[PDB]
C-alpha cells in the first residue's frame, strides 16, 4: 500500500507517518512516589 | 513507614505524622536544563542553597461557607527572600516546585479539600458581553494575586469556564480531615520554552476548593487555618540586568 | 562584513555627517555620547547597514551581532569610552552606574584605533521577528549606549572635536528564516 | 512504556478466602487512580480481546478536516483574515482539550457565490506573514508576491489545498497563556492584553479577484483546516460553558449551565 | 572552503587575566572585518546549534516567481514586448544586488480580460530573437513560425509555462556596464548610449489572437519570471534611491531620501 | 606584545593600546575558599557570571591643584547590580578584585598618578586633641564614601599619619601621561578570617594621588577625567537572610 | 523523493539540482595578504 511516498524535499507535506502504539498510563493514573501494590492497603 | 515523613530541602525541614503519599506531577523530577534544549548563550547562575528552600506564606482561615483560593507559582515569591531578588535582577527563570498544604483538625471535625496544580491557569472575566472592546477583564491583582492569594467567585467552574468535577486530570491530592492533614506535590518545569521570565508569565497555579464544607459541633475549635509552604527545586536564572519590580 | 551605521540620523545633519559620532571634551563626569537600538529589522541606524537590508528580506533572524567603533581623530588625543549593551527590560539607562550593570567594554584610544563590541544572543525564543512596534516589543534586543568613560583629553594646538565611525555586521551563528519582501521599494507607475 | 494494539484481555480467577489481601479498599486521598481490576473482585472467565484501539490515538482524533474561518469578499476589492483557529466552537474545543500542541496543517479553500454557484472567474490567495505589508487596494503593488506564497485558482476548479509547517517561534502552540506580553504598569480595570500569547500570531490571509475593473459578485470563501503530525502535552478538562469571545475564555456569571441535566430525585436512576 | 549546515556552535570559555593577548582591539584601517567572537570577550556556555541555513543560499533566494512585464493587447491586432526584466522594482533590486549573474529562467504567462474573465479564445505567443523580422500585422507571414518557438494556448487553460536557457553571447549577464557599445566621437551633452550592454538584448516577445476577423476584446497578459540554476558574482550595495528610468540608474538630485529615518537626538535610542 | 591587552571577565571586556604591566598583588591569584580554611557549615553560593564582571564608576575630574581620591573596595558595590543584592541578602562575603584605572591624555600634557591598594585603610580623624572622649572622629560618609568617592585633605600623610613617600610597599602602579594611561591590579582576598561581611568591614582601599600635578599649554583640553572599573573575581556568599541596606 | 527526474534531453529544464553548502567567507571578511591572528594586535 504505497502511501508514504512523498514528492517534494519538504517532509511536512507527506501523509500520516508510521503509527506507533506508544502508551504510558502510569504517569496519569499512578503518579505517587512510593509504588503501591494493588493487593494491599494503600496506607499501612 | 508510609504516613510519617520528613522533607529536608536546604536549611528548612518539614515534619508530618500522618500523610497519604507524595504525588509526583506527570511522573517526572525537576531537572536542570540540558545543553540540547537550551537556547540562551549566557551562562546561568545556580545558588542551589539560598533559593531551594521552604518558603511559608500567610495562613488562610477556613470558614464553613468558604469558596476557595488560588496562587500563581513563580509570582508568590518575588519580594520574599533571595529568590525574589534573583527573579527581579535576572531576566530568565527555570525551576520546579515542591508543594505542601497543611490543614490539621481534630477527630470531631469533618470536611475535605481538593488541592491541585493547573498549568497555565488563565483567569476568565465574568460577565455576559460578546463584544471585544466592551467585554470585562480581570484586574492585575486578580490574575496575579501575589502572596496574599485570591478567592474564587464561582469555584464550580474554577473561574475559567472549566468544570471542577473533571479537574482531577491535574496533579492533585485531597485533605480529608479524617485521614490526612497534608497534601504535597512535586511539580517539574512545564513550559513550551526552555527559559521564561518570572515576572510576566506565571507557569501554573494552586487551587484549594473546600468540597464537603467544614462541619463541627458546639464547643470545638472554630478557627481552622490553612498554611502552604513552597520550595523552588532546581532554580537557575539568566540574563542579569537592572532590577525590575514588575 | 562591517558596514557604517547611521547613528547620527537625527535632524540638522546635512548629507554625510550622519555617519559620525561627535566626540569632544566635557566638564561634568560620567557623560553620555550616543545610544541606539539593537534591532536590525527596525527603523534607525541599522537601516543604513548591509545586514539590516538583508534581514529585511527575511522575517526572522537569530544569532549574535557585532558593532565596531573606529576613532578618527588626532594622534595626540587620548581618552576612554564605555560602550555597554543592555538586554531588554526598562528604558534606556540614565546613569553610567546603571549602564555598567550589563555587558560593557572599556575601550581606550591608543595605537589600535578600533574596538569591537560583540552583542551576544540573549533571548528566550529561538528566533526573533524582524518587525518591532506594537505587540512586537516581545522581540526587542536591547540598547547599545556609548559613554564618556573618563574624558577626551587633548594637548594644546590640537582640535578638541573628533568623530567615531560605528560599523555593524553579523556573527558566525547568524541565521535567517522565512523570506519576504522589503518595505523600501515604492512604485506608482511602470518604469517606462 | 508498553506498546500493544487490541485491548488487555482478562484471565481466569477463582474465589479468595483469606485475610490481609484486600484489592478493593483503595485510598483516593493519595491523588492516584484505583488499580483494582476485574479478576480480583469477581470470578471471571478467560477471553482474548480483539477490539482494536487504533482509532483512539491523538493522531487519528485530530486528522480530520474542519471549518476554521469564513472570509466574506464583497468586491473594497479585497478581503483579509487574521489567522486564528479559535473562532468556531467545533474545532476549538478539541484543541483546547490540550495545553501545548505541535502539528503541521493543511488548509482547504472552498469559495462560493451569494446564491451559491461557481462563475469562471480567477482568485488570488496571498499569505501575509507578520511584518509584511498588508495590501491597501485591489490593484496595489503588494499583490506582486515576489516572495509571499500565493495561489491562483478559479471558482470552477476543485478547492485549493496547501500544506503548512510548524511556523511558531516557540517549541509548541499554547492556547492558554497565564501572563502578559509586555512589562509596565498593568491596569486594574481593563486588562485588554492578559492571556495573549505572541507565539500564536501567524499573520494575515488576503484574497482578491484578479482583474482590472470591478467584478459585480459577492463571494464567500471558507477555510477548512486539517491537523497532521500532531503532538500534544499537558491535558486539561474540556469546557462545559458556552463561548462568548474569540481570544478569551469569558463565560457568563449568571445562568451558569450545569454539567448534568436534572432529574426528579437522587434515588431514581431513570 | 568549509561546507556545513546548521550554524557554528559556541564553546565554553573562562575569564582571562594576562597581558599581550587582546582579542578586542581591532584595526579597521586594514579593510578587513573584525574576527573577535563570543567566547573571547565574555564567559559563555556550550550550545549545539541546529538553526538551519538552507534558506539563505542564492539559489533559494532567487528561485521564486515574480512579475517581470505586462503586455497590453487591444486588438493593431498584435502586441510586442522587448524582453528586459528591469521594469518592475521588486525583482530588479534583488538582481541589481549583484554585478554578474548566470542563470536559467522559467516564464509564466497569465492573460486576463478588461474587467477580468477568461473567454474561450486562442492566443499565440511567439519569441522573436535578435535579427528575426518582427510581425507587421495580425495575419502576416511571420506568424507561420517555421523556426521561431511559439505557444498556442487558450484563455480558459492553465497559465502557460516554458523553460529558457542561458542565451547570452558573453559568459554571464551583467546589469552594470561601465562603457559604450561603439567607437567614435561621444558627445558631452546627450550620452544616450552610456551603460548599454549589448549582451543583454535578447529579442522581442510578440502575442496575437489567432483568428481571421477582429475579436472585440482588450486583453492583458502578465509575464511571471522565475530564476533557477543561478550563479552570482561580485556583490554590490543594494539601491536606496527611488528608481526613475528603466535602463539607467538615474536618481533625483534634490530631495535625496536618507537611508535612515530621523529621531529626536543622538542620545535617545527610541 | 606587551602594551596592547584585553581583559575579558564575564559579559564585559576592557581594551587598551598602551599599558605597562598587570601587577599581581602579593604574587597570588584570587582563589575559592578551600575546605581546610573554611569554618561555616552552610553551603556558599557562586553566581560566577552575574557578579564577576567589570562595574564602572563615575568619572573624577583631574584639576591642576587636585589632592586625591579614595574608595573602599567591598563597599563601592552594594547598590549596583546583582553583586549589591547578593551582598545585601547574604551575611558572609569572600572575593578578590581586579582593578583598572584609566586616565588618557595627549602628548602635550604632563603629570603622573600613584594608584595603589591599602589593606585595612583606616581613616584617621584630624585634630590635636589627646582626650579620648573629646577627640574628633570621621563621619560615616568619610570612612565609607560609597560610589562617589572621597577627597584627601592631607595626601602627604594619606589622611592616616602614614607617609606617602613610603606607600610603595603596597601593590601599585603609576599613570605617567607620557608612557601609559591605565593601571591595573589583581588583588586576592586578604583577611584574617576566611569569610567576612561586605557591609560592616571594608577590606582594602584604592588611593589615586596626583603627584607632579597636571600641566599643559593654552589651547589644549582642560577637562581631564579619571575612570575606574572594578571586577569582583571569584565571588562567593553565605548566610542568606533578610536584606539589610547598611 | 523523486524530483530530479527529467523528461527531455535538455538539462536546463530540470528542477533545482543538488544543494551544495559551499561557503568561503574568508574572501570578503579577511582579504588582506598577511594573515592576522585574532588574539594579537593587528599592527605590531
Ligand atoms: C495562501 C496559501 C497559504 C496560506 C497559508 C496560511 C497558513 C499560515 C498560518 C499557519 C497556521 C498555523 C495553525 C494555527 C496557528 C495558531 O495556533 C493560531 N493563531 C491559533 O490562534
Ligand atoms: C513564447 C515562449 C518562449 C518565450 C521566450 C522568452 C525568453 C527569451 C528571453 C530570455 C530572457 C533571459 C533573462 C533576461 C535577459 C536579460 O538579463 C534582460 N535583457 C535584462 O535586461
Amino acid at each position: 500500500n504505497f502511501t508514504n511516498i512523498n514528492y517534494y524535499k519538504d517532509s511536512y507535506a507527506a501523509s500520516a507517518t508510521r503509527q506507533d502504539f506508544t502508551q504510558d498510563p502510569k504517569k496519569f493514573t499512578q503518579p505517587v512516589l512510593d509504588s503501591i501494590r494493588e493487593l494491599s492497603a494503600p496506607l499501612n | 513507614s508510609d504516613r510519617v515523613a520528613q522533607l529536608t530541602v536546604g536549611n528548612s525541614s518539614i515534619t508530618t505524622q500522618e500523610a497519604a503519599n507524595i504525588v509526583l506531577a506527570y511522573g517526572e523530577w525537576p531537572e536542570y536544563c540540558p545543553d540540547t534544549d537550551a537556547t540562551a548563550v549566557d551562562k546561568p547562575t545556580r545558588p542551589d542553597v539560598s533559593v531551594n528552600r521552604f518558603y511559608t506564606l500567610d495562613s488562610k482561615m477556613w470558614q464553613e461557607n468558604s469558596t476557595g483560593w488560588y496562587w500563581k507559582f513563580p509570582d508568590v515569591l518575588n519580594k520574599t527572600g533571595v529568590f525574589g531578588q534573583n527573579a527581579q535582577f535576572h531576566y530568565l527563570y527555570r525551576s520546579g516546585f515542591c508543594l505542601h498544604v497543611q490543614c490539621n483538625a481534630s477527630k470531631f471535625h469533618q470536611g475535605a479539600l481538593l488541592v491541585a496544580v493547573i498549568p497555565e491557569f488563565v483567569i476568565a472575566g465574568r460577565g455576559s458581553n460578546t463584544k471585544p472592546n466592551e467585554a470585562p477583564h480581570p484586574g492585575f491583582t486578580t490574575t496575579f494575586p501575589g502572596t496574599t492569594g485570591a478567592t474564587f467567585h464561582d469555584p464550580y467552574v474554577l473561574d475559567s469556564g472549566v468544570p471542577l468535577s473533571q479537574a482531577l486530570i491535574y496533579p492533585h491530592q485531597w485533605i480529608n480531615l479524617r485521614t490526612n492533614n497534608c497534601a504535597t506535590v512535586i511539580v517539574p518545569y512545564i513550559n513550551a520554552v526552555p527559559f521564561d521570565s518570572a515576572i510576566n508569565h506565571s507557569n501554573f497555579g494552586l487551587i484549594v476548593i473546600p468540597v464537603s464544607p467544614l462541619k463541627y459541633s458546639s464547643g470545638a475549635t472554630t478557627a481552622i487555618p490553612i498554611t502552604i509552604t513552597i520550595a523552588p527545586l532546581n532554580s537557575e536564572f539568566g540574563g542579569l540586568r537592572q532590577a525590575v519590580s514588575q | 562584513v562591517e558596514t557604517i551605521l547611521e547613528v547620527n540620523n537625527t535632524t540638522e545633519a546635512t548629507g554625510l555627517t550622519r555617519l559620525l559620532i561627535p566626540v569632544s571634551s566635557q566638564n561634568k563626569a560620567d557623560e553620555l555620547c550616543a545610544a541606539f537600538m539593537v534591532d536590525p529589522g527596525r527603523i534607525g541606524p541599522w537601516q543604513s547597514t548591509l545586514v539590516g537590508q538583508i534581514c529585511r528580506y527575511y522575517t526572522q533572524w537569530s544569532g549574535s551581532l557585532k558593532v565596531t567603533f573606529m576613532f578618527t581623530g588626532s594622534f595626540m588625543a587620548t581618552g576612554k569610552m564605555l560602550v555597554a549593551y543592555s538586554p531588554p527590560g526598562s528604558a534606556q539607562p540614565a546613569n553610567r552606574e546603571t549602564a555598567m550593570l550589563g555587558t560593557h567594554v572599556i575601550w581606550d584610544f591608543g595605537l589600535q584605533s578600533s574596538v569591537s563590541l560583540v552583542i551576544p544572543w540573549i533571548s528566550n525564543t529561538h528566533f526573533r521577528t524582524a518587525k518591532t512596534g506594537g505587540n512586537y516589543d516581545y522581540y526587542t534586543a536591547g540598547v547599545v549606549t556609548l559613554w564618556y568613560q573618563t574624558n577626551y583629553v587633548v594637548p594644546p594646538e590640537t582640535p578638541g572635536e573628533a568623530y567615531i565611525i560605528a560599523m555593524g555586521a553579523a556573527q558566525d551563528n547568524f541565521t535567517l528564516k522565512i523570506c519576504k519582501d522589503t518595505d523600501e521599494v515604492t512604485q506608482q507607475a511602470v518604469l517606462q | 512504556v508498553t506498546n500493544a494494539e487490541s485491548a488487555a484481555n482478562t484471565t481466569p480467577s477463582s474465589h479468595r478466602l483469606e485475610t490481609g489481601r484486600v484489592p478493593a479498599l483503595q485510598a483516593a486521598e493519595t491523588g492516584a487512580t484505583s488499580n483494582a481490576t476485574d479478576e480480583n473482585m469477581i470470578e471471571t472467565r478467560c477471553v482474548v480481546n480483539r477490539n482494536g484501539v487504533l482509532e483512539t490515538t491523538i493522531n487519528h482524533f485530530f486528522s480530520r478536516s474542519g471549518l476554521v474561518g469564513v472570509v466574506n469578499l464583497t468586491d473594497t476589492g479585497y478581503a483579509t483574515w487574521d489567522i486564528d483557529i479559535m473562532g468556531f466552537v467545533q474545532l476549538r474545543r478539541k484543541c483546547e482539550m490540550f495545553t501545548y500542541m505541535r502539528f503541521n496543517a493543511e488548509f482547504t479553500f472552498v469559495t462560493t457565490t451569494k446564491n451559491g454557484e461557481a462563475r469562471p472567474y480567477m482568485l488570488q490567495y496571498m499569505y501575509v506573514p507578520p511584518g509584511a505589508p498588508k495590501p491597501t487596494g485591489r490593484d496595489a503593488f503588494q499583490w506582486q508576491t515576489a516572495t509571499n506564497p500565493s495561489v491562483f485558482v478559479k471558482l470552477t476548479d476543485p478547492p485549493a489545498q496547501v500544506s503548512v509547517p510548524f511556523m511558531s517561534p516557540a517549541s509548541a502552540y499554547q492556547w492558554f497563556y497565564d501572563g502578559y506580553p509586555t512589562f509596565g504598569q498593568h491596569p486594574e480595570t481593563s486588562n485588554t492584553t492578559y492571556g495573549l500569547c505572541p507565539n500564536n500570531m501567524m499573520g494575515t490571509f488576503a484574497v482578491r479577484v484578479v482583474s482590472r475593473e470591478a467584478s459585480q459578485l459577492k463571494l464567500q470563501t471558507r477555510v477548512y483546516m486539517k491537523l497532521k503530525h500532531v503532538r500534544a502535552w499537558v491535558p486539561r478538562p474540556i469546557r462545559s460553558q458556552p463561548y462568548l469571545l474569540k481570544n478569551f475564555p469569558n463565560y457568563d456569571s449568571s445562568k451558569i449551565t450545569n454539567s448534568a441535566r436534572d432529574r426528579s430525585s437522587i434515588k431514581q436512576a431513570n
